[PDB]
């Protein structure tokens, strides 16, 4: 009944912030482990606070199928990657059973889907592309992105490694792959700056994140490619343990807060924009 | 001596086209690329209370090129026959059962639903669904010239016997105006003029008979494309999604949602988006 829950900051989704001397308004304490220094293992669990589109899903899965939790923030890894077989971020959490389940803006893929059991998609994505308003590409499969080099000067872009974005580009686009680890970006907020300072022509990123980021542009000089248009569409899921007793009743409440209109009311709270 | 599946399927285009099929029992040869055809075993007489002549049909569309890709994946056998009564499937009160596709499937009579079946509680408290293979919505199938602001348009919160509107009988559509109290006076309109099928509710507002269409977007947008005299107004509720539909027990629902999401990754599923969806 008291459960083990893994998260990570990716805001409207997750968004941290510092204890008051404990946790205001809508936030849930989460705890991150922070290392003395970089020559021991020796640690503390810092004290913070959670708040987000996925923070209110969690709150309200509490209640509904009747679990209290202890949050704590990923540390090893973001979301999750394979590396030689052995899984990091939230997945690997799961994995290797330190969390019952991973809360967050994470990604439903096949490769995940292979150690972990997914809840049904709880918010829309895949890969959506961020331009300046007025770049001339029609998307993914623009021979801007296929073939670079048949441009002079050829066209910049990139994404943030190690998550399903680049996952996906490595497994459909062989050559847009190697070409792009050149403009690989440190996180979302780089690569805004890199858009909007001239140093990259195209931000490639998970979806539901560029659609708030679009929306949220100051000026609205940052658009996703097409009406927002969404390429190898997936969802955010809660990662669960394989065989999990919890997936059946997560599912059953989130299926219920559609039905209700409660999910409109969180992607109204979260997500609207002005642009 | 059998391990072929029985899938059950209903009529709903563009996801299932059903034709009859040639003088020799065969499938008229098409093309988008070959269209890949079906032998769908139905009933040929439609209208409730009357005996069903289960008569061999032709079946194509998105949900069958999903269903040779599914078996082709998985390395399976299968038939395809339509739903008996015609029916989506709700839970009813007699003792409660399970209609359509889902009382289908319960009861052994197919092992699984391939169709625009929606994913919702009520249904996935008793069956498996896969991984969605679509997401869309709610919206409003009216006449070129009918205005409209959406759910929230006074015409529909303040019904009057003046502007009729209705949804397909024992739908999802349906599972949601009833389970939702905000909506009970709607629904109230609504159960005196529902169809037996959204194909009979969609001639219905080409005849007049019908103002306003409540049903699954993939589905009106699509008609609203093809038949310029019809539109669809508003923007979407109840953002839902569309699944495969196997019994709990199932040993193929691990393996029929992998499928799903490598069919999303690779583009396939794109692709079928715009060989059978996109005046
Ligand atoms: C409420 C909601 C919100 C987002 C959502 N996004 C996808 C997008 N999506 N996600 C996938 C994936 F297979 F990865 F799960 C495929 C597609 Cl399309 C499918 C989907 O069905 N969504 C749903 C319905 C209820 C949930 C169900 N079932
Ligand atoms: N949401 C993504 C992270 C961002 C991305 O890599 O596109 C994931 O779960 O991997």
């Amino acid at each position: 009944n008291h459960l083990s829950i893994v998260t990570l900051e990716e805001a409207p989704f997750v968004i941290v912030e510092d204890i008051d001397e404990t946790c205001v308004r809508n936030t849930v304490p989460c705890r991150k482990f922070v290392k003395i220094n970089n020559s021991t293992n020796e640690g503390m669990n810092v004290k913070k606070c959670c708040k987000g589109f996925c923070i209110d899903i969690l709150k309200k899965l509490s209640r509904t199928v009747k679990f209290t939790y202890d949050l704590y923030l990923v540390t090893n890894g973001k979301h999750g990657k394979k590396v030689n077989n052995v899984w990091n971020g939230m997945i690997g959490e799961v994995v290797y059973q330190r969390a019952v389940m991973a809360v967050g803006s994470l990604t439903i893929n096949e490769e995940r889907s292979e150690v972990v059991d997914f809840s049904v998609p709880f918010v829309e994505t895949g890969i959506s592309v961020m331009v300046s308003r007025g770049t001339q590409v029609t998307g993914l499969s623009d021979k801007k992105f296929q073939r670079p080099h048949d441009y002079s000067p050829p066209f910049r872009f990139g994404t943030v490694p190690n998550g399903s974005t680049e996952r996906n580009i490595r497994n459909n686009y062989p050559y847009m792959h190697q070409y792009m680890t050149k403009f690989n970006q440190k996180g979302v907020e780089d690569a805004l700056v890199s858009l909007k300072t001239g140093k990259l022509d195209a931000f490639i990123y998970d979806a539901a994140v560029l659609n708030y980021k679009a929306g949220r542009d100051e000026g609205c000089k940052l658009v996703t490619i097409g009406s927002g248009y969404i390429f190898a569409t997936t969802g955010y899921g809660i990662a669960l343990q394989k065989g999990s007793p919890w997936k059946r009743q997560i599912d059953l409440a989130l299926l219920q807060f559609v039905g209700d209109g409660e999910m409109e009311e969180l992607e109204t709270l979260w997500l609207t924009g002005i642009c | 001596m059998s391990t072929r599946l029985k899938i059950v399927t209903i009529h709903q285009e563009p996801f299932v086209y059903v034709k009859p099929t040639l003088s020799d029992g065969t499938c008229k040869e098409e093309f988008t690329d070959p269209v890949k055809k079906v032998i769908c075993t139905g009933p040929n007489d439609t209208s409730p209370g009357s005996p069903r002549h289960t008569v061999p049909q032709c079946c194509y569309g998105f949900c069958i090129d999903l269903l040779i890709k599914l078996a082709r994946t998985m390395n399976f056998t299968y038939e395809v026959h339509l739903v008996a009564d015609g029916k989506f499937g709700t839970q009813e009160r007699v003792k409660k059962e399970w209609n359509g596709m889902m009382g289908e499937l319960l009861s052994g009579q197919a092992d699984m639903i391939v169709a625009p079946l929606t994913i919702n509680n009520e249904r996935a408290q008793y069956i498996e669904f896969s991984k969605p293979f679509k997401y869309q919505g709610l919206t409003i199938l009216v006449k070129k010239g009918t205005r409209i602001t959406g759910i929230n348009d006074p015409r529909l919160r303040n019904p009057s016997d003046k502007f009729i509107y209705a949804t397909v009988k024992q739908s999802s559509v349906d599972i949601y105006f009833r389970r939702q109290v905000e909506l009970s006076t709607m629904y109230r309109h609504m159960e005196k003029h529902n169809y037996e099928s959204a194909a009979e509710a969609i001639q219905a507002v080409r005849d007049n008979k019908l103002h306003a269409f409540i049903w699954d977007s993939a589905v009106l947008e699509f008609e609203a494309s093809q038949k310029c005299d019809l539109v669809t107004t508003g923007e979407l509720f109840f953002r839902s999604g569309f699944g495969i539909g196997m019994r709990k027990d199932s040993p193929w629902k691990q393996n029929v949602s992998l499928s799903i999401l490598k069919s999303h990754e690779n583009g396939f599923m794109e692709d079928l988006d715009k060989t059978w969806v996109r005046c």
